[PDB]
């Protein structure tokens, strides 16, 4: 029943972020603080549309924004960031606790150069509001029309006509 | 319906047939009951985990607990039978008849 | 390079349980104002080799009337469980990293009684059967308290992962947080492995002996990891390995010391000891350890 | 046993039945069945003896098998529709297996073999509890899913139950086996109207419970187990024999006694659904129940059997313990026909 | 009062294990309702982010919902940091 | 029979476990949350008979989500035809299905 | 896969060692020449089984501590442990723990 | 007698205090790690959506190539009456791929120890 | 693909059930039951339910079948039904099971009462007289 529609492979082509997980974790806090708007727009669109095929443009936007963030980091603070992500990468669990020293060096360097303030505890987990011009989907579940309910008639009760009417019982 | 569920129901049916065959040794009857229970546990666990019905993960454990309790009860009865007859043959329980 | 790791974990354990007999004889001898084996080899070092060679060249006394199947199965199961109960242990990196390591150890320890049951049943003697029944009853009774104490202690760890036990005790040993649970756990491990004061009782005999001594070393390493944590520096695990081995050896020497320094319980006496002194205290301390993190707002992180 | 422990076990049995009746989850219903079975066993074994032990183990085996079948049916129903609520079964195989499980729990034929032996082995008090109280949970479960049960299976099992009860009641001499076969036949009568009107099922259940409670209390009052022990009763308490004969006539379906109310009404319902052959067959079959009830009445009250000399000493002592609600049970089981329309209370 | 003290003294002799077990159990039952840190434990459990916080759609009438994580609006975890 | 004590007292003793889409811990969604929600909303306050007759589409979709019999049939048909063609030699798999592709993050 | 390999290696090594120990002395030829049923053992076995079931109920406590319903979880855990203690007490007072 | 009990209780209290402080620090570190994961999530979600759509498109192309001769086959026909997006199974993505990556996708997390 | 490892394990489960279903020498039927239980735990662990599999392997085998053996001695196609997404930073099975104390208050109450009544029932039955 019906034919599924899938975007062509040219619609899924984008400049991928080719850094490993440890590199992403090293700059996760600054990436969340700086690149927040496209990420939040994409995630709100994903939760409202309930369809991967309706959120390709926001995915391309978030990829581009992440690439811009990493290009800035590469331009200004390449070496402290390299040391920080190397240390994060060495550990099996990739713990922030291991080398707070390299993290402090990277934070002070990036605050000196680009003036970035690392988000404090309990800030990246906040719920926020997004101002977007995308119309609110009116029926994202593609539901049908609900069947009509029962008549649920009403009135005033009256005594049963001629009693029980069960065989010979007159009451 | 994949072959895993079919095999589990086949195992349950085989255990039920073994319980109902009743050669001797009431302990074998209890073993067949507990094999049926184990098949039930496996099937329920697979069904619940497959559909990500999170709140239903309680169901197997609870089941097991209750079933094990019954097993204990059954064993007690078996013991008494032996203590009255010296052995647990099924054919010895013929005092009551229709 | 995984089979190499398995072999390098298996063979050293067998050598350790081989030399544990010599160490035990020497320690008991010197505690009894004598010397242990010191004629075979320099300081008795060749004694385990001689014992193994003598055992493997001696004719086996097969009953020729019992069930050969279970008779040969029981040592297989005992040795297999004793060897497989070492892989979750982090020293400091476990060979096989499992989320539910502690439950796996508990399950294997629970399975360990099948060897006793089958050996007793296949011995074809009423007295051997009675002895096996008593041993099984004691083992299961004490494993109940083992499990309760284990979960009560892990309530402060966060999860059943064994590696996290290193992180929990980074600043302080768990011996200080709960010593009563630790002492009851030590006595439960003593009674579980059938050691004095709880030891009421060629080829397969050596098999069983190796299984028992491997279980001894496993239990002691588990106690060392659980209650006596060592500092772990990720860039040099040799320090943690040395500390863990030293603590395990200290606990094993304590086992031998306890065996050499005390009389033995009766069966009913030890059953009374458990059911009427350990279990009530175990329940009370389990309630206390449930309530403590909520009281002090110190719930462990992982979930 | 200790009176406190006995009271606790009785409360646990009642709590299990209540949990079965008031719950909307299949798992909770299974838990209630397990609790009922777990607490019901020591009640059978209150008077320790080999017969009681054998009856208890037969009962345990049958109930455990039924519970396992019920759980398997629940599992299949969950598999084919991820629903735990007790409603339409959504599967034919699951419905069939659950019907067999509830038949095993109830005692409908051909799963009826355990009822006579379990009733015979265990005492009168245990038997009274087993015969009436146990029926409430499986019957409630069957009433809750009556819209899904296959009419063919239920109707053929009910017909077989009526036939088997009627035929087996003729041969028995012990009163407990007669009561077991009477219960089998009454449940065959009662489960036949499940697909059509569950209110008739509830009404028949209430009437049957009242009648069997009265008869068991009368049997306990005059401590008789075999037929001759009952025949000896007239020499001491003739009133008990007269009341027992009236209750036996009521239990046979004779009008204008109360026992005629269910059958009649049930027939009426099956006539509304154009089912004519079956009600006629069940009536002619209940004639057999009437026959062996009449034989018991002949032995007990309508004739005076030879007595024994020692019975003279029993003339001087009175029944120390009187069971309350016996007169109420007799009256409710004999003279409530004129209030038949009260069944509209959806009792 | 005197009888209870005498019974406790008697039980503390020839049965110390049961007395200790009952005392510990009673303390574990009673104390949490009195400790002031239990609400802190509940708040700490509530403050752990396990799921992604889905942003709300702005309609111009949400002053309490921050528009950026750095904004002063929203819950703060300074109390946890001070602990 | 069914004495609805819960609805009389509003207790919610056992109603939270009845369905997949009812307040799971940490808001973990069921595998068929959407289909179950659709069917439940279709069949609410309608009665058993009318729900069976009228909401059959939603229940069919729900059962398909639960068991995926039709998807298995389709995949098996595709695999069997592909095997037949590769046996005759008129079909060759692309590099993507041979492991020679270029993986993406 | 790794755990399967480890278990297979353990079982294989144990079996090989057992069979070689059983067969090494077999190459050289040589001469080659009830009722009681104590109830207390069964009672202790059943008691262990029931306490094992209650421990199985108690096991998920380490993960049960993070729920935000700390009062309800604490009440339920203490209820379970109190019922365990009450069962032990009932077994104790009625001479169920005697040899 | 009193001294031994006092020493034991003092050790218990000191251990409780130290464990309290350390466990609170562990809670804070866990929150920090979770916040890092939350910050990193949207990029992973976008990449996952793109990969799933690409796998579905490749499977559709292969189905169109293969099913060309089957008479009544409709290429890319949904099995659900509704038109809503439905998350594909493991078999819907890795149905036609090589066997080693099938095993990786279905069993890697469970088998990784 | 591993020759349908789930299917292999299911077939071995069925074979063990057939082996112990003939009820030969109840100790040997017991041994078959341990074999079948181990295979079933393997199936559950392979599927992904680690805690439930370990729960079987601990409770069932270690306690209940051990009590069975004690009493006996005293006397004379696949891989396609799976998911696509991730579980997050936790295991869903553990969260669902641990929800027994915060959600399933009724279940805990009824199960605890049933276990206590089971203790009482066992004592009453084995008392004798
Ligand atoms: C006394 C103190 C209080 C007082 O004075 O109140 C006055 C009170 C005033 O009430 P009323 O509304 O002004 O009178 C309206 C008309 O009477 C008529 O009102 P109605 O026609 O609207 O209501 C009558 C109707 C509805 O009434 C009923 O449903 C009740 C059925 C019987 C009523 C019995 C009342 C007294 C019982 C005494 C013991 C009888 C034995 O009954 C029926 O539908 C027909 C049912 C016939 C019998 C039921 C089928 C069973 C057959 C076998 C019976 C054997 C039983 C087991 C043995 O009347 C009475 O209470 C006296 C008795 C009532 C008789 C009327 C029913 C006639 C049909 C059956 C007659 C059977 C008579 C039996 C002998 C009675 C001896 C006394
Ligand atoms: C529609 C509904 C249909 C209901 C189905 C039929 C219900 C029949 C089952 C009720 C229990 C059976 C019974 O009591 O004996 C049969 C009884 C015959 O009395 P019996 O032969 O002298 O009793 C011999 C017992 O074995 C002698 O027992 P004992 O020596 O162990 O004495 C202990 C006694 C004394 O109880 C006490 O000691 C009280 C202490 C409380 C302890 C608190 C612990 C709680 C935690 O407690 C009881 O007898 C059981 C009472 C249970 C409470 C039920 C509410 O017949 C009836 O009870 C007929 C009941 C009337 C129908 C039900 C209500 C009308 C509708
Ligand atoms: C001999 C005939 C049987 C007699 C039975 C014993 C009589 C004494 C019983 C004392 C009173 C009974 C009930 C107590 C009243 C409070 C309970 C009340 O709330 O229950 C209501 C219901 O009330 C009872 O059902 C009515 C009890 C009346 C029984 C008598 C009818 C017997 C008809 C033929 C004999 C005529 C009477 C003879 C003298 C008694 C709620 O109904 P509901 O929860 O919404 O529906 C549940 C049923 N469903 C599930 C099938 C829909
Ligand atoms: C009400 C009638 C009382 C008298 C009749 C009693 C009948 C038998 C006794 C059993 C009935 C007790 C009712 C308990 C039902 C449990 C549900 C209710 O209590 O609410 C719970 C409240 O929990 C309470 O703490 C329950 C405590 C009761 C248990 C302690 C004693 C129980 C004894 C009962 C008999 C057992 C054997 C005898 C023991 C002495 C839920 O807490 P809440 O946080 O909102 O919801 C969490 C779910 N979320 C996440 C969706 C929000
Ligand atoms: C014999 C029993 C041995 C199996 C115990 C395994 C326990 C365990 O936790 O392993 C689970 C492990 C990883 O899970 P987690 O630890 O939760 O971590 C996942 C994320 N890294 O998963 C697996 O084991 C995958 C492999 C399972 C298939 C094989 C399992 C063993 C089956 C043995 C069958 C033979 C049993 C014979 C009966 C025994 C007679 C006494
Ligand atoms: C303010 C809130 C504080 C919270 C309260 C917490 C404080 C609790 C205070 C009391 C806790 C003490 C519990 C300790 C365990 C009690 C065990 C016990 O009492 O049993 C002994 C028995 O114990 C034994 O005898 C076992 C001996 C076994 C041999 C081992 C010898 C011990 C020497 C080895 C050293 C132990 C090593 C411990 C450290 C291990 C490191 C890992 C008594 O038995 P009976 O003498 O028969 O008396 C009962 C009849 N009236
Ligand atoms: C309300 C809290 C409950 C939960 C906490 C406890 C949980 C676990 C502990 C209890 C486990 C089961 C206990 C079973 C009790 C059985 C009692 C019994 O029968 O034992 C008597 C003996 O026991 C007694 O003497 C009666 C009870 C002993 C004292 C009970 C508690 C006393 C008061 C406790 C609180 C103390 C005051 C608080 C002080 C706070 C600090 C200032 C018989 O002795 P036997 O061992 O059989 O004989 C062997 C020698 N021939």
């Amino acid at each position: 029943p019906g034919i599924v529609e899938l975007p062509t492979l040219e619609d899924l082509k984008v400049q991928e972020v080719k850094v490993s997980s440890s590199v992403l974790k090293a700059a996760a806090h600054h990436y969340g603080a700086q690149c927040d708007k496209p990420n939040k727009e994409f995630m709100l669109c994903r939760w409202e549309e309930k369809d991967p095929r309706r959120c390709l443009e926001e995915g391309k936007l978030v990829n581009q924004c992440a690439l811009d963030f990493f290009r800035q980091i590469k331009r200004h603070c390449a070496e402290p960031f390299t040391e920080y992500w190397t240390c994060i990468d060495y550990s099996g669990l990739q713990l922030f606790r291991h080398c707070r020293k390299q993290q402090a060096k990277f934070d002070e360097c990036v605050l000196d150069k680009l003036g970035w303030v690392r988000p404090d505890l309990g800030e990246l987990s906040k719920v926020t509001k997004v101002k977007t011009d995308r119309p609110l989907p009116e029926n994202p579940y593609h539901s049908r029309a609900r069947p009509e309910p029962n008549p649920e008639a009403e009135g005033d009760l009256k005594p049963a006509k001629h009693g029980s009417r069960l065989f010979f019982w007159t009451m | 319906m994949p072959l895993v569920y079919m095999n589990i129901i086949m195992a349950f049916a085989i255990a039920l047939a073994g319980l109902l065959m009743y050669r001797s040794h009431l302990m074998s009857s209890l073993l067949c009951l507990e094999g049926m229970m184990l098949s039930l546990f496996i099937m329920s666990t697979l069904i619940i985990l497959n559909t990500h019905f999170t709140l239903a993960n309680m169901m197997p454990i609870i089941l097991l607990v209750f079933a094990a309790c019954e097993a204990a009860l059954g064993l007690s009865l078996l013991v008494m039978v032996s203590n009255t007859y010296g052995t647990d043959y099924v054919q010895n329980l013929n005092l009551l008849q229709c | 390079m995984f089979m190499i790791n398995i072999l390098s974990l298996i063979i050293p354990i067998l050598l350790a349980v081989a030399f544990l007999t010599l160490v035990e004889r020497k320690v008991l001898g010197y505690m009894q104002l004598r010397k242990g084996p010191n004629v075979v080899g320099p300081y008795g070092l060749l004694q385990p080799i001689a014992d193994a060679l003598k055992l493997f060249t001696k004719e086996p006394l097969r009953p020729a009337t019992s069930s050969i199947s279970m008779f040969i199965i029981a040592p297989i199961l005992a040795l297999s469980l004793a060897l497989t109960m070492w892989v979750p242990l982090p020293m400091p990196y476990p060979l096989i990293n499992m989320n539910l390591g502690v439950l796996f150890m508990l399950a294997m320890s629970s399975l360990a009684v099948y060897s006793i049951l089958w050996s007793g049943w296949a011995s074809n003697s009423k007295y051997a059967l009675i002895g096996a029944l008593r041993a099984v009853a004691q083992t299961i009774s004490y494993e109940v308290t083992l499990a309760i104490i284990l979960l009560s202690v892990l309530l402060m760890n966060g999860s059943y992962t064994l590696s996290t036990l290193i992180t929990t005790q980074e600043h302080i040993w768990m011996i200080f947080t709960s010593w009563p649970l630790a002492m009851m756990w030590f006595i439960s491990t003593l009674a579980e492995t059938n050691r004095a004061p709880f030891d009421l009782t060629a080829g397969p005999f050596a098999m069983f002996f190796m299984a028992e001594y491997a279980n001894i070393i496993m239990m002691n390493a588990f106690t060392a990891i659980l209650f006596l944590g060592a500092s772990h520096d990720p860039h040099t695990p040799e320090l943690y390995t040395i500390n863990f081995v030293l603590k395990t050896l200290a606990l094993t020497i304590t086992f031998l010391w306890i065996r050499a320094s005390y009389p033995r319980f009766r069966y009913d006496q030890l059953m009374h000891l458990l059911w009427k002194s350990f279990l009530p205290l175990t329940l009370a301390l389990c309630m206390w350890h449930i309530s403590l993190p909520i009281m002090t707002a110190s719930i462990p992180p992982q979930s | 046993m200790n009176p406190i422990i006995y009271t606790t076990l009785i409360m646990t049995v009642m709590s299990g039945t209540m949990l079965v009746m008031i719950s909307s989850h299949w798992l909770l219903i299974w838990i209630g069945f397990e609790m009922n079975l777990l607490a019901m066993i020591p009640v059978l074994m209150k008077n320790f003896n080999p017969r009681a032990t054998e009856a208890a183990t037969k009962y345990f085996l049958t109930q455990a098998t039924a519970s396992m079948m019920l759980m398997m049916a629940i599992i299949i129903n969950l598999l084919y529709s991820g629903q735990w609520t007790i409603t339409k079964m959504f599967n034919p195989v699951a419905m069939t297996m659950m019907t067999m499980a509830l038949a095993m729990k109830l005692g409908l034929s051909p799963f009826h073999f355990w009822v006579p032996e379990v009733t015979q082995g265990i005492s009168l008090q245990a038997g009274l509890l087993l015969l009436t109280w146990q029926k409430l949970a499986p019957l409630s479960v069957l009433c809750q899913i009556s819209q899904s049960i296959n009419p063919n299976l239920m109707l053929t099992m009910a017909m077989l139950s009526i036939l088997i009860g009627g035929w087996g009641g003729l041969n028995q001499t012990q009163l407990r086996k007669i009561m077991a076969y009477s219960s089998i036949a009454h449940m065959g009568w009662m489960t036949a109207v499940l697909p059509y009107n569950t209110t008739m099922t509830i009404l028949n259940l209430l009437i049957y419970i009242t009648m069997t409670l009265a008869m068991f209390m009368l049997l306990i009052h005059s401590s008789a187990t075999t037929t001759l022990s009952l025949s000896h009763t007239w020499n001491k308490m003739p009133v008990i024999t007269s009341l027992m004969m009236v209750t036996l006539l009521s239990m046979g379906g004779l009008p204008p006694l109360s026992g005629f109310m269910p059958k009649w009404m049930i027939i009426q319902e099956m006539t509304k659904n154009e089912s004519i052959i079956m009600p006629t067959l069940m009536a002619m079959t209940a004639l057999l129940n009437l026959y062996f009830y009449m034989r018991l009445a002949y032995s007990s009250s309508l004739t005076m059997f030879p007595s024994t000399n020692n019975m003279k000493m029993k003339w001087q002592f009175e029944h120390t313990k009187q069971m309350k609600l016996l007169p109420t049970m007799i009256v409710l089981s004999t003279l409530v026909l004129p209030m038949t329309p009260a069944l509209s209370s959806l009792n | 009062a005197g009888r209870i003290a005498s019974f406790l003294k008697n039980a503390w002799a020839k049965e110390p294990v049961l007395v200790a077990s009952f005392a510990i159990g009673g303390l574990a039952i009673i104390l949490p309702s009195l400790s002031p840190y239990t609400n802190y434990a509940i708040r700490i459990n509530r403050a752990t982010p396990y799921n992604y916080p889905v942003p709300l759609r702005d309609d111009g009438n949400m002053p309490d919902v921050p528009s950026h994580p750095q904004d002063p609006q929203g819950p703060s975890l300074e109390w946890l940091k001070n602990l | 029979p069914f004495f609805d004590v819960q609805k009389r007292l509003g207790l919610d003793l056992d109603r939270w476990m009845t369905i997949q889409s009812a307040e799971q811990p940490h808001k973990i969604p069921g595998r068929c949350h959407a289909f179950e929600k659709e069917w439940i909303e279709c069949a609410h306050g309608i009665g058993g008979i009318r729900a069976e007759k009228e909401c059959k589409i939603e229940f069919d979709d729900f059962v398909e989500c639960l068991l995926r019999q039709k998807t298995m049939k389709r995949l098996s048909a595709i695999k069997r035809q592909r095997d037949k063609l590769i046996k005759e030699g008129k079909y060759t798999p692309p590099p993507h299905h041979l492991g020679k592709e270029d993986p993406r993050p | 896969m790794n755990i399967m390999l480890t278990l297979l290696t353990n079982v294989t090594l144990a079996s090989l060692l057992v069979l070689i120990a059983f067969w090494l002395p077999q190459l050289n030829a040589y001469s080659e020449k009830r009722l009681p049923f104590s109830m207390k053992f069964f009672l202790v076995a059943i008691t262990f089984l029931l306490f094992d079931l209650e421990i199985a109920l108690l096991l998920p406590l380490p993960w049960a501590s993070q729920t935000n319903n700390l009062k309800t979880m604490l009440t339920m855990a203490l209820f379970l442990l109190i019922l365990l203690a009450a069962s032990l007490a009932y077994e104790w007072t009625q001479k169920g723990l005697e040899w | 007698g009193y001294s031994m009990f006092a020493v034991g209780i003092g050790t218990l209290l000191f251990g409780y205090w130290s464990m309290m402080k350390w466990n609170r620090e562990r809670r804070r570190l866990q929150i920090e790690d979770f916040e890092a994961r939350i910050a990193l999530m949207p990029l992973f979600q976008a990449e996952k959506d793109r990969r799933v759509l690409q796998m579905l498109r490749e499977n559709l192309e292969e189905e169109a190539i293969i099913m060309k001769d089957v008479p009544d086959w409709k290429v890319g026909e949904s099995v659900f009456h509704t038109t809503r997006w439905v998350t594909p199974m493991m078999g819907e993505l890795y149905g036609l791929r090589t066997n080693e990556e099938i095993l990786s996708a279905t069993y890697g997390f469970i088998w990784y120890t | 693909m591993t020759m349908y490892i789930a299917f292999i394990l299911s077939t071995i489960f069925v074979i063990g059930f057939v082996g112990f279903s003939s009820k030969p020498s109840p100790i040997y039927g017991g041994l078959g039951l341990i074999v079948s239980g181990g295979v079933g735990c393997g199936i559950v662990l392979n599927f992904g339910g680690s805690f439930l599999g370990l729960m079987v392997f601990l409770i069932y085998l270690g306690g209940m079948l051990v009590v069975f053996g004690y009493t006996t001695a005293m006397a004379t196609g696949d891989w396609v039904i799976y998911d696509t997404g991730d579980s997050g930073f936790f295991s869903e099975e553990a969260m669902g099971i641990a929800a027994l104390y915060s959600y399933g208050t009724w279940l805990v109450i009824v199960t605890g009462w049933s276990l206590l009544i089971g203790v009482v029932v066992i004592m009453e039955i084995t008392r004798g007289n």
